[PDB]
């Protein structure tokens, strides 16, 4: 009595991976890249019935925007300025300012540089970070940019602005974003409350080690999220229901010099000090801190026993961007001790001294390296803390210790994907029914 | 709408057909294209080379899938439509679920999961149907 | 005769409607094609990148607004035919005149802007028209 | 075989033409596939932007030759099938055969090359043809 | 009742933005050739449109655009594989440069610098000719000079055997579209046209480049026609197309030694060696009495626009850049910058001959735009050129008791292919339609 | 009557030149470039009662290979070290071993080098090919490489591999590759065994000049093929049914230094060779070699009449490139003195082995381009390759006086190519027909 009949536009999907479009909303560099407007998108379609099983341990999108914002990166520096004339023997000395006051860091040196006749050469003097520069052989005022035995190194252009925006990703025709809505959904397994979008929210590409700034605010509760809680191989990733303020600055305030390297070529360093001296740090709230800490260990202790002890204590050992929190602010490049946050223990007005450093292996890539330019004034910003990326090392039984590692640079996304997963439409369907085709 | 009947019981999903043979093709492609023209997208991007290429591939992805079901619904006879039957009789054997629940109590998703192995095997009936019935219509007209 | 007559009269289109249907595709993307490829210009549309992806932009629009034509025809029932008539009947709203007074009284580019506005509310009567009908002939499938 | 019977004789050659019309896009959804396989394989043609933009054209192309043909079909009332017959009479002008000295004792390559120079003329008056029946049928719906 | 029809491959169309493509006629390497590569059709068509209408506005149209974006992408393409002048940046002995019995020219600098070669640590001195355009002083109280372009950007060298002659360019619609072109002879531009023909490509226009006058176009087919986006806000640019061109020739004379220098591996850099023969300068020369029926019909003409009584004035500009302030030109590959003193000097109230002075700049900022200069090679030999003035390029000074005063202006290249585009419109077809009926759908 | 009947689906094609691409199967370019995956289990498809014209001359897959193969060569080039900085004054001496025993072939040059920063240099020394290095002037040991003149070179990069590797090509969807297996089959004319498919066979994609190395043999017995055999300005291919076993070798063991050019760019060339040295040289069987010659002497009396004289001898003249035998050994560039072989006289018709005294170089202008040029990076220890001879490259002589003389050719490598895609055919399928029926539509 049964007979085949074919469907045309069945709403039924499959799992898939494609090239998401990337849109949004002297210059911001996401804004021109991805260059369409999001404003018509104020609806979604709930799903009645549906189950589907979401993975934010394998999504394909955070790959995607890890690959663009380096292809973004690499674009945007391409037709900037380049500094390899700079690699060139230093005639270095302390800096100061005031009365003579001697600076912790600012080597102040000299070059001999070309000028716009290359049979003309000037001695041209900058201050540099410590951090950017390494000493020649041990040899007392020789020194050398650390780049020079690495790459040629690219100026960022100062007229571009690398401050994150509101990113959505819009799927192509044929294509549909799944959202997850369980406000209690832990990144992994079945959800039963799904919608259907045709573009994300607003995720900014925000770029940070240890601890996660300017996310959202996870939901209503506090969640860990782990591909594997027992594992010590995995990351965890720890989203917090509340922002805790922190207040990061750079107080010294310096002169800006430039430099003219060839034909139309412009190099800028950090000139004359101006102000006093006054290290770079970041302010946290104490208090703030340790219930912050307190609610993540009671939701520590709900997967790791309930009499059980747990503890925090600094990264171990790295390089900078394993052990400080690094991150942007006001486009400059900080990298911070965190060993006064991540030293305590559990049984049932912070200051960070911060690192500025201009030359960035972003990435940890070999070569490519970028310097960003200086800027002219005090810097100060403030971040919402959202989360922490937690490191688990095992141990004695009922000993649980944690360490702020900075994990994966593809995990401060996953962050705020978890909840998104990117679906094939199949519209062709076939079903027995009691009509057959006549004739 | 777009869809909005999927977790409902297939038979829901008929009327709906119609909102979701949109948005493959040109339901979203149009959107997209005014609104990268709008802001001269791609052409102020031109230099992005690999943005570009991958934008251009994925078009050209959507229209070769719409191409290839359009394609497939016409070597089985009786495309350009969203219903349509065959004079291919149901082989029960693939679920046996000889019940009214193919109209009722069931997901077009789980269906499609339930009889996802044996879609070559229907194709392939569909198309030895259609060639016997157009070299009928060519004898019987002859 | 491409567009020939395009200022004649709405009513007396007739073979206009072939010669348009035939020159707004691949027909004459095949001449350009052969065109292009003719000098052996293939090394230029790989060294000069930017023209190169410019043209591929022009041909996927082009394929891509066929396609919407194509689609649009199918959904409405009227796939493989180029004057088609429908059960939906028409508005007094929708610039409501005679057929004395405008039938070979006024020529297709004088009254489509007269139907501005009202596109989207034919083209949803139309889809819902012939969802229905598909509908209604599998039920009289007994 | 897939051409088989090519050289053969036209009417067993035309028993199987599903074969033919299936590979025009399965080939290039198999392609497709293989590369989907390795994304590390499109990642590094992607970075050999000339391989991309000569691959882009090559698949362009051949949607565009697909849809030529469609199209051609559509225009003659022929579309959604692969076999189809018209009102419009055989010239003696370029072929004098008999069916039996066609459709057996002859190959569909020497057909080609028999009535290489006709088949235009074809195309025109099958286009003729089905605008005159259009017409006809929308006068006859009173 | 009325009941919905459905046509498909209705005659409508809709104003439209798209990329359009280029060709142009089979023929050393001249790189419009090469570019355009797609041949034309050997018999191009036209359709006329009988009883249709349609609005055109030429100061609106993409076609420009299209035009100042595909030229520069195209200029950028061709000089980014040829050799690059950019360690030509030293200090220069200049001194006045003399000709055949060391007689002075004026001009020019005899330089000599420190040059590298094949190898790395191997230096010569060579010795160059080159423009005082080109060139400015290090010291003001002495010999040391350098090239204008070293405080902008490194400058490229236009490849020596890639031709730059201006070819006619058709320009054709992709499918989907098509090109509407005016056939009202008096057509000003922003308005109706009644007489309209749909085209696939257009009839094949020079990419000259000009900055005071309009060369190598096409005559009006009526009287002079003067065309203004805001005819009574003289801010805007005047452009006047003539019914009548006018024949001017223009010449570079001094016989020139060209001279090579291997400055890298691969990399050959051309100058002018010495030069022979007499003192000679670059010039334009122009009929004298051409010029002035032409100017008195522009005047006639302008008198349609402006009061029968007013008082027209013509005077040079005023002055910036030597780009603008003069009448700049190609001439068989060399740059010409002309003062154009005695075209634009008189009053006009109710045998003979001129000659313009010229400049050679081989250093130039094309498209006005800052860095990216190009180097026009040197030409061995004399430079002679003939070129027609189809039109002109003027802007307007008012506010005087009933007097008008024009002057040169211009500058923006755009305006030039205004001067061949205002009569086409790029439009996108609409096949779909639907149309009330007496019929109705059966089963 | 009979009417109109339209087919779609048709089996019938025409010739065709698409587009095609390549799918093969240590940073190999070969794998990297063909990462398209290989149908593991091709389905040819005889089809009966076809014939198919071929003619391998005319062949555009030959192009195609042609252009796709220097893209490769050039991109994999694209990201790799420049070595301009290298291009300075050499001070060079005979190069040493073990005991001071004098090098044949090499030179110990000394230059001075920018380190890592670029205000302070360093003496570097380096042994190298004296056939890539040239007096820099007259006779002092100041020396310079042979490219500096010509244009800059980019060292491969030394962890990138160019060993051949099998390389399907495939058809793009609506074009099939048309396969002749007629083993008999010259390259030219109608063949009465053609099959379809989807993919080459594989072919590896071998350079060579003079023998045709690590090709496929013919399925019956040596062909000789080309388009005039008359017309000696033709090149002719002689693929053999038996295949010749060849053994080449750098023997020394020599060491490699490892320079600093700049930040990231790393220099590499032969420290030191340790001694016992002896010249590099291939080898080939002597027995083998005459019964080939002879076969092959036989097919040619069989093309040019049994009673004419035959007669082989070296190559009439040309750079390297031509008159030895090149061939690429593990990334080494080998040119081998062929005098050793064809050299004979055949009119009606020895355990030794012949020696091949092979050039050893590094600079490489590949594809016979001026510019562009390659170097080859050095290679610790000792270098032996083996080799399957499978065809030649010869031309013939115009001496006549019943005497045909044979020399080796080469010069341009699309022969290569060829050589091994003489049976493949694409063609555009058409699936559009019509046919007259005996019957109407009803409408
Ligand atoms: C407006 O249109 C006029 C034509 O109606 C243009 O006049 C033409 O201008 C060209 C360019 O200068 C002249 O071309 C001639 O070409 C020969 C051929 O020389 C070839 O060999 C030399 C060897 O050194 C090589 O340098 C050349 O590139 C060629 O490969 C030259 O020898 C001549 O000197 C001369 O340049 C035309 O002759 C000329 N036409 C006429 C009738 O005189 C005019 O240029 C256009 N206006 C603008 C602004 O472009
Ligand atoms: C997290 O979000 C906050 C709030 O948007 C960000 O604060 C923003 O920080 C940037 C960079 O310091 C500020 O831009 C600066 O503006 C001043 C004044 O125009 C200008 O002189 C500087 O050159 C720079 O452009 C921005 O005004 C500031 N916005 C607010 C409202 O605070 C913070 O940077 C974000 N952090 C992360 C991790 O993304
Ligand atoms: C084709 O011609 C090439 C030379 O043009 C011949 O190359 C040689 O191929 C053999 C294949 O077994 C290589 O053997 C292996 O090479 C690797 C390279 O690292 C080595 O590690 C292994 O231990 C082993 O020796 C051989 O190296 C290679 N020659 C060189 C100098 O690398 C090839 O034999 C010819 N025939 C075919 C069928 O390719
Ligand atoms: C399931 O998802 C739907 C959205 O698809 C949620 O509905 C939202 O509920 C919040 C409650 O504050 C409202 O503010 C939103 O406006 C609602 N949106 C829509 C579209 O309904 C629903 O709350 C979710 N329920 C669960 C179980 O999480
Ligand atoms: C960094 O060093 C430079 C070089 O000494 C200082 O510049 C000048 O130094 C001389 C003495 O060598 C003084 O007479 C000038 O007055 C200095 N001029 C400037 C630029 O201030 C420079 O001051 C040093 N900067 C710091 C912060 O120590
Ligand atoms: C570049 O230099 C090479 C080598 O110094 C030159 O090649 C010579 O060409 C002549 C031509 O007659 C030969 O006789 C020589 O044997 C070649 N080599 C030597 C030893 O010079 C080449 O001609 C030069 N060309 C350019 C443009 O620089
Ligand atoms: C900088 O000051 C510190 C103070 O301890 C001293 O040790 C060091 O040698 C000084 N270096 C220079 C370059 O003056
Ligand atoms: C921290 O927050 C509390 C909130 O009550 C506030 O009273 C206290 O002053 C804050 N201290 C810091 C570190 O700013
Ligand atoms: C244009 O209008 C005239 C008016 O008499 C008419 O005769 C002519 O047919 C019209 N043109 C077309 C193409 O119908
Ligand atoms: C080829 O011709 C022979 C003639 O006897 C026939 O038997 C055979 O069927 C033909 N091949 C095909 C594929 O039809
Ligand atoms: C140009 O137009 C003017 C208008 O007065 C006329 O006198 C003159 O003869 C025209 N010249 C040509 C060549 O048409
Ligand atoms: C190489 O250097 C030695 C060092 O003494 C010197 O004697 C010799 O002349 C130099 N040769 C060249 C060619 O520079």
């Amino acid at each position: 009595n049964l007979w085949v009949t074919v469907y045309y536009g069945v709403p039924v999907w499959k799992d898939a991976e494609t090239t998401l479009f990337c849109a949004s909303d002297k210059r911001n560099v996401w804004a021109t890249h991805c260059c369409v407007p999001t404003d018509p998108n104020p609806q979604e379609i709930h799903l009645e019935n549906v189950t589907e099983e979401f993975n934010m341990w394998k999504n394909n999108m955070v790959e995607q925007m890890h690959e663009d914002i380096i292809s973004l990166w690499d674009q945007s520096l391409k037709p900037c300025v380049k500094l390899t004339p700079l690699c060139v023997t230093l005639n270095c000395t302390n800096a100061t300012a005031s009365n003579s006051s001697i600076i912790e860091g600012m080597k102040n040196c000299s070059f001999n540089i070309t000028t716009e006749l290359r049979d003309k050469r000037e001695k041209k003097n900058a201050l540099f970070y410590k951090l950017d520069i390494v000493q020649l052989d041990g040899n007392s005022s020789q020194y050398r940019l650390i780049n020079c035995n690495t790459s040629a190194i690219t100026q960022a252009c100062p007229k571009v602005s690398f401050e994150p925006i509101p990113i959505h990703y819009c799927a192509p025709a044929g294509f549909a974003i799944l959202k997850c809505n369980n406000k209690t959904f832990t990144g992994t397994g079945p959800c039963n409350n799904v919608s259907t979008v045709q573009c994300t929210h607003g995720i900014k590409p925000v770029v940070s080690t240890q601890l996660l700034l300017n996310g959202s605010l996870a939901e209503g509760e506090i969640i860990i999220r782990s591909e594997n809680i027992t594992n010590n191989v995995k990351t965890i990733l720890v989203h917090l229901n509340e922002s805790v303020k922190i207040e990061c600055t750079r107080p010294n305030n310096k002169t800006v010099t430039s430099i003219r390297i060839g034909p139309g070529q412009w190099f800028y360093a950090y000139g004359q000090v101006i102000g006093d001296i006054r290290e770079a740090y970041c302010n946290i709230n104490e208090s703030t801190w340790n219930e912050t800490l307190g609610k993540v260990v009671k939701q520590l202790r709900k997967h790791f026993g309930n009499n059980t002890i747990i503890r925090f204590q600094p990264s171990s050992g790295g390089d900078l961007e394993v052990t400080t929190h690094s991150f942007n602010c006001g486009g400059e490049f900080f990298y911070c001790n965190t060993s006064g946050l991540f030293n305590s223990t559990w049984i049932s007005s912070i200051t960070l001294p911060c690192r500025i450093k201009q030359i960035i292996n972003m990435w940890q890539r070999v070569g490519q390296a970028m310097y960003a330019p200086p800027i002219q004034g005090v810097i100060r910003c403030v971040s919402n803390i959202t989360g922490l990326i937690l490191t688990r090392d095992g141990g004695k039984n009922n000993t649980e210790t944690f360490r702020p590692g900075g994990g994966d640079m593809r995990d401060n996304w996953r962050s705020e994907l978890y909840k998104y997963k990117v679906v094939k439409i199949e519209p062709l369907g076939v079903a027995p029914t009691r009509c057959k085709r006549r004739v | 709408g777009f869809l909005g009947a999927a977790g409902s019981t297939m038979g829901a999903a008929s009327m709906t057909l119609t909102v979701q043979a949109r948005n493959l093709l040109s339901g979203i492609v149009q959107q997209q294209s005014n609104l990268l023209r709008a802001p001269e997208c791609q052409q102020h991007l031109l230099k992005d080379t690999h943005w570009g290429i991958k934008q251009l591939q994925a078009r050209v992805l959507a229209v070769e899938h719409y191409l290839r079901d359009q394609q497939l619904l016409g070597i089985w006879g009786c495309s350009g439509k969203l219903i349509c039957c065959t004079n291919v009789p149901w082989n029960s054997s693939w679920s046996n679920r000889n019940l009214s629940e193919i109209w009722d109590n069931m997901t077009w998703l789980q269906w499609d999961k339930e009889i996802s192995n044996y879609t070559q095997i229907i194709y392939g009936l569909l198309e030895e149907s259609q060639n016997q019935q157009e070299k009928n219509e060519q004898d019987l007209l002859a």
